[PDB]
């Protein structure tokens, strides 16, 4: 048991779910039939793949999962596409008309027209679990559906599920993919209203993957597959504490107490190694401590920003295929010996490490290689806040001309609420400045 | 008590500046090889900028910008304009222009000319103006020192009564800190004899040098048109304001120019500071596009507004380093996201 | 699918209205009876927005066709893509307009009007999500300018969270010696900031001076000046019409375009020009005063915002660093109050003739300078009140005349405040 329901919103959040079943499935051995020859329970069981597929009579492993958006086009690719088969169509979710690139419409005018038949198929999912953990929740800051109908949906979840964990992965806006001038009002408006009902959220900065894409990987004008594959990536090592059981296997909530030292403060920074593609892989072995220094290089980062000129509250290390206990030790203790990395002096200065032996996977036809031992880091650092601080200056150069305002009005959303979602954000600015100062 | 030597005594500007610096009651002058000075207002040629700086107990600042001379000569302008990526060699506003000398782009401009002239179109070029090359080159080759051939402008705006030529020459302060100032007065400097499209032998009608115009200051005194004037005469005869038809225009090649150059010359982390008055000269065509012709380091005022200028000087370039015991400028800064 | 209903009203709206309608059912591969015979799945993809879907697998256009004179509509029936309109949503009348606003707006077209939304209603009523509603016209006529407001105004009552988007031609005394003029279009422009999201300004005097200086056009046609108009269609609906990212329906293009309702008036452009590139030479043209469809430089004033789509196959990445590069040496004349307000698109699907172009959207503050022409061309006849018993007659008051013209020049202001605002 301990369960996990996926809840993927809007284009970003459906078409990141994509990959991210896609990867899962090519890892637990399951076809796009759902079926699983090497799972010789028919009919359910209690294995570790279990915390994210049920099992159906027929041998059919299905996502526990919801894709819902509020326009049909991109969860109907999903509807007749390789993958149609494994789910059933009551788990995908569509309306007739968008949100238009408007927080209001997702959260009030048309979100609210769908958000009573969510939380029913939702809760159909729930009841098919012995010991629901909690929920994982995927989503873009800067479209309508993804920021309003998110922030409506998490509102809800709190409502109907208590303190049931909730997690976010979190699609953060970049000028060379947006497609919306409004998406800094999005973003800030659904942060506001879902601070309080979000235990661990993710950013993933689409500028950070787009650079990693074009330099690591050779692309030279990235699109949203090629980001995709490398967020899926990342996102398969951070739910893998929680789909494979290993003896050094560290579960994902244990790595969340360590990150979250108040409430308010739930967002990690995420860094995978290594990206490399197949070309630059032939004839080359990267070490435990090579890939574990690549941790602390910036350009591997999934949100942009600088943890050399802050301090860390927290450092995880995810490691997955050929990695023994000795290798990560004799890393990590370079790491502090070498310093590079400071703790805010109320932290111990720990590495939290897991372990899962099963290799990383590729997607066929893709653009990374495979190799024998990936890490994914999660950190808590303070450089968080400039990726905070980049999107409220673009808030307020727009919001003191009330540019664009009128399209949130008119759908019945008030002044207030903007002034209240950015003061929050500057409060939450000035406790990352806080947890930072040393201690009298 | 703050101290300066004045080291280029031709500067109708910097003795008014060194005028007012004195009616303070809190500068002193010293004479010019005295090193223990807080400002020098510098010599045009071969500045000691190397000597500055060095003078314990003293912050020291200077009335030019070392390296200042690459958008001053019209030689390194047009380089400077065709090898800088920030203006690149498709600048909209830059006359198509070429450095020549004599006895180097000459093959790359002949190219270009006899391109014009199987097109079918205007082929008049400046050093002085004429329509074939011959003329051009053999100038140059006995004129002397290297030359630049600049696209001259066929259809340029006229004012009426009268159809005259003009130039509009704006005053920029560059101060310590690197903000760039334009001055909210400026001015038009007006042919007076009518302009004439075949007529090339005769350059007062083409050339609007406050000296070359010598009938003349029958429209205006001195042949000299303020802003005022100018755009009244922009809304009455063309439903438009300065501001909006050509102030835009000169503003961004002003605010590009500079900012292209400043790593090469800012002194934000030198040993002594720099402030610079610059004079930019544009040329209106008539779409109302505004064209650079040339950008002068060592500009002189107009007799009407030398005492607003050089007070402005003072407070903004020597009293914001120099703090003793309404506002003539705009502040030129732009920061769009992308 | 989200449907679009087009309608035209008068001579020019039916003009420009038709050759909208022979060009995207070329591109689309619909011929004349309406039936498809392209090479590409990617043309039906979204075929919805603008055709219905009748039986024996053909596609009719969603088109609305009006106009107070008969005779107008007689040739568009007679046109190469006259067949393909549905016979039952021709709707005409009598008189004719004599170029007087009032009879298109308050007498003649409002007899006709109940005619033209009980067709409006029968399109929208059968549409699975209907977006809004496209109005081709001019305003320097009567039915297309004071019956297309009209119309605008009804649709809006019944339908008011729908877009509506205008095509609107505007007068010049290059093309049409009707003295009268002026007053149709600044009664036309006091409807359409109060009752469009979205107008594209099309002006006959930018056409004009495009045809007569760069295609060195001695005598320019009516023809001549919709090559111009129905290219600038083509170009700034291809983001609605093809599978895209980036303002795929009217909605997302408004919230992208129009920071402040009544400053919806944009600025069109085209590249190349031509009658009947290299993406730095296409992106350099977009920009440029030449090729905007509205008598305005923008270099006299600002960008709010921008869309930029190119069309052919060329490198994405190349796309990507020129617009780039034209933002940074154009910066200035972008409002650094709206960050990241220049959007790119690329659809691989060329336009007919041309095997790579490029079309431009501008929300500038620039345009100012149309409405300042023909608020001076207004004025000066309105001082000596000539020819305002065509309209008193009809029932107008002299009030209206003062409110709209107060109301076209409060506008100015607006786009001028916007222009001068700094980030400080
Ligand atoms: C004798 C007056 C002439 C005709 C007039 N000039 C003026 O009104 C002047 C008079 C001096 C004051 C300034 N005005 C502008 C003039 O040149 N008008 C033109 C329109 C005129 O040419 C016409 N053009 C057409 C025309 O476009 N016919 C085309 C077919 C359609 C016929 C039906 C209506 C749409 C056009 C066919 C042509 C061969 C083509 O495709 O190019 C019909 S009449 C406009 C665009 C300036
Ligand atoms: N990484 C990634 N980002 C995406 C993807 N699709 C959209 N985005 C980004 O998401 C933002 C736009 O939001 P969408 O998710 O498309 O909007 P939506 O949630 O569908 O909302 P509406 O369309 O307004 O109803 C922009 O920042 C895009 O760059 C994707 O597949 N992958
Ligand atoms: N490309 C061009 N088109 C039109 N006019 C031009 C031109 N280049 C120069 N001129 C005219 O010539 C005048 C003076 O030329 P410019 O300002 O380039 O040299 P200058 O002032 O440094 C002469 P000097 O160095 O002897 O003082 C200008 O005011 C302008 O009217
Ligand atoms: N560009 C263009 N302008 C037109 C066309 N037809 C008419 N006009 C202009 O439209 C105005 C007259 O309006 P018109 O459509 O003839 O009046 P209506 O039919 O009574 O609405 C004038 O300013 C004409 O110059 C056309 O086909 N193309
Ligand atoms: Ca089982
Ligand atoms: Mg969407």
């Amino acid at each position: 048991m301990r369960e996990c329901i996926s809840i993927h919103v809007g284009q970003a959040g459906v078409q990141i779910g994509n990959a991210c079943w896609e990867l899962y499935c090519l890892e637990h051995g399951i076809q796009p039939d759902g079926q699983m020859p090497s799972d010789k329970t028919i009919g359910g069981g209690d294995d570790s793949f279990n915390t994210f597929f049920s099992e159906t009579g027929a041998g059919k492993h299905v996502p526990r999962a919801v894709f819902v958006d509020l326009e049909p086009t991109v969860i109907d690719e999903v509807r007749t596409g390789t993958y149609r088969q494994l789910f059933h169509p009551e788990q995908l979710i569509t309306g007739k008309e968008d949100a238009a690139n408007n927080y209001a419409r997702g959260h009030y005018t048309i979100g609210k027209e769908i958000i009573d038949l969510v939380l029913d198929r939702i809760r159909k999912l729930a009841d098919q679990c012995t010991g629901l953990q909690g929920f994982l929740v995927f989503h873009s800051f800067g479209g309508g559906t993804g920021s309003g109908f998110t922030s409506l949906l998490m509102e809800r979840l709190s409502v109907d599920y208590g303190k049931k964990s909730k997690l976010e992965f979190s699609i953060y806006p970049a000028p060379q993919v947006s497609t919306a001038v409004v998406e800094p009002y999005n973003s800030i408006l659904t942060t506001h209203t879902t601070l309080e009902h979000s235990d661990c959220a993710f950013m993933v900065d689409n500028e950070a993957i787009y650079d990693i894409c074009r330099r690591n990987l050779d692309i030279e004008r990235p699109t949203y597959t090629n980001l995709n594959r490398l967020i899926s990536q990342i996102v398969s090592s951070i739910t893998a504490s929680l789909r494979f059981d290993g003896a050094l296997n560290v579960d994902l909530t244990e790595f969340q107490t360590n990150l979250v030292p108040y409430p308010r403060i739930h967002f990690p920074l995420a860094t995978y190694a290594p990206v490399i593609s197949a070309e630059k892989a032939y004839h080359e072995q990267l070490s435990v401590a090579e890939i574990t220094n690549a941790c602390f290089e910036p350009a591997n980062q999934m949100v942009k920003c600088d943890p050399r000129h802050g301090k860390y509250m927290a450092c995880c290390l995810l490691y997955r295929g050929d990695v023994v206990p000795k290798d990560v030790n004799a890393a990590i203790a370079t790491i502090k010996t070498k310093r590079s990395i400071q703790f805010v002096d109320w932290c111990p200065t720990g590495f939290k490490v897991g372990i899962n032996y099963q290799p990383p996977t590729v997607v066929p036809g893709g653009d990374l290689a495979k190799v024998q031992r990936a890490v994914c880091m999660l950190s808590n650092t303070t450089a968080i806040a400039e990726a905070w601080a980049r999107l409220d200056h673009k808030f307020d150069l727009m919001y003191a001309k009330r540019a664009f305002v009128h399209w949130y009005v008119g759908e019945g959303m008030e002044e207030g609420e903007f002034s209240e979602a950015r003061e929050d954000m500057a409060a939450l600015e000035k406790d990352y400045e806080e947890v930072g100062v040393d201690s009298v | 008590m703050y101290t300066f030597v004045v080291r280029d005594e031709n500067s109708s500007v910097y003795a008014e500046v060194s005028r007012l610096l004195l009616a303070t009651g809190q500068w002193k002058r010293l004479r010019k090889d005295n090193p223990r000075f807080n400002l020098m207002l510098g010599e045009r040629n071969r500045l000691p900028f190397g000597r500055l700086g060095h003078e314990p107990g003293l912050v020291q600042l200077v009335n030019y910008y070392r390296g200042a001379d690459k958008l001053c000569r019209k030689a390194s302008l047009v380089k400077l304009i065709k090898t800088s990526p920030e203006l690149s060699e498709s600048c909209t506003w830059f006359p198509e222009s070429y450095v020549i000398y004599p006895t180097d782009e000459r093959e790359v401009f002949l190219a270009a000319y006899n391109r014009r002239r199987e097109g079918r179109e205007g082929n008049v070029w400046i050093a002085l103006i004429s329509s074939e090359a011959s003329e051009l080159l053999d100038f140059i080759d006995e004129q002397g020192q290297v030359h630049v051939i600049q696209k001259y402008l066929e259809k340029p705006l006229l004012l009426e009564p009268g159809h005259r030529k003009f130039d509009i020459r704006s005053w920029v302060l560059v101060d310590h800190l690197y903000n760039i100032y334009l001055y909210r007065e400026g001015v038009l400097r007006t042919s007076s004899e009518p302009y004439n499209s075949a007529n090339f032998q005769d350059k007062t009608c083409h050339l609007t040098n406050h000296c070359i115009q010598k009938n003349y200051g029958r429209y205006e005194e001195g042949n000299e048109m303020f802003f005022e004037e100018f755009n009244q005469y922009l809304m009455d005869a063309l439903n438009t304001t300065l501001e909006n038809s050509i102030l835009l225009q000169i503003k961004h090649i002003i605010r590009s120019c500079l900012m292209c150059i400043e790593p090469a010359i800012s002194t934000k982390h030198l040993h002594y500071q720099s402030f610079q008055l610059f004079g930019f000269d544009f040329m209106v065509d008539e779409e109302l596009k505004v064209w650079l012709i040339e950008v002068n380091g060592a500009p002189a005022c107009a007799q009407k507004l030398y005492a607003e200028l050089c007070q402005g000087i003072v407070d903004v370039a020597i009293s914001s380093v120099f703090p003793l015991a309404t506002s003539i400028f705009i502040k030129l800064h732009h920061h769009h996201h992308h | 699918m989200r449907e679009i209903v087009h309608i035209q009203a008068g001579q020019c709206g039916n003009q420009i209205g038709a050759k909208f309608w022979e060009v995207i059912s070329d591109e689309h591969g619909i011929d004349p009876t309406g039936s498809y015979h392209g090479d590409s799945d990617l043309q039906l993809e979204r075929i919805n927005v603008y055709y219905n879907e009748a039986t024996g697998n053909k596609y009719v256009p969603r088109a609305i066709l009006v106009d107070l004179e008969p005779g107008t509509m007689d040739s568009v029936r007679s046109g190469p893509f006259g067949q393909i309109f549905r016979p039952d949503n021709f709707v005409f009348g009598q008189s004719g307009a004599g170029n007087n606003w009032a009879k298109g707006h308050y007498t003649e077209g409002a007899e006709l009007v109940d005619s033209v939304l009980d067709v409006v209603r029968k399109e929208s009523e059968s549409c699975d999500c209907l977006q809004g509603f496209q109005l081709t016209h001019s305003l320097g006529g009567g039915t297309g300018s004071g019956m297309g407001t009209l119309l605008i105004s009804k649709i809006r009552e019944e339908y008011p969270d729908r877009i509506m988007n205008t095509f609107s031609v505007m007068p010049s005394p290059k093309v049409s010696d009707t003295v009268v003029e002026p007053y149709n279009a600044t009664l036309s422009v006091h409807q359409l900031v109060e009752n469009t999201d979205e107008t594209y300004c099309i002006d006959n005097e930018a056409l004009y001076d495009i045809c007569f200086r760069t295609l060195k056009l001695t005598t320019p046609t009516y023809g001549d000046l919709n090559h111009l108009v129905s290219a600038t269609m083509s170009g700034v609906t291809t983001c609605l019409r093809f599978p895209g990212q980036l303002n795929a329906d009217l909605r997302k293009l408004a919230v992208n375009m129009v920071p402040f309702p009544r400053l919806h008036f944009f600025m069109p452009g085209f590249a190349p020009l031509t009658s009947r590139l290299t993406v730095p030479e296409l992106t350099q043209q977009m920009f440029d005063s030449k090729n905007m469809m509205a008598a305005c430089d923008p270099r006299h004033g600002r960008y709010l915002t921008v869309a930029a789509i190119f069309r052919g196959r060329m490198s994405m990445k190349e796309v990507d660093e020129q617009m780039l590069n034209v933002q940074n040496k154009n910066s200035s004349y972008f409002v650094e109050w709206i960050p990241n307000n220049v959007k790119t698109a690329v659809c691989d699907i060329p336009p007919r003739g041309l095997k790579m172009s490029a079309t431009f959207i501008g929300n500038s503050t620039a345009i100012q300078e149309l409405f300042k022409r023909i608020s001076e061309q207004f004025t000066a006849m309105f001082r000596r009140k000539a020819f305002l018993h065509w309209y008193t007659g009809e029932g107008m008051d002299e009030m209206e005349f003062t409110e709209a013209e107060s109301n076209m020049n409060d506008l100015v202001s607006e786009y001028q405040q916007y222009q001068d605002a700094t980030a400080d």
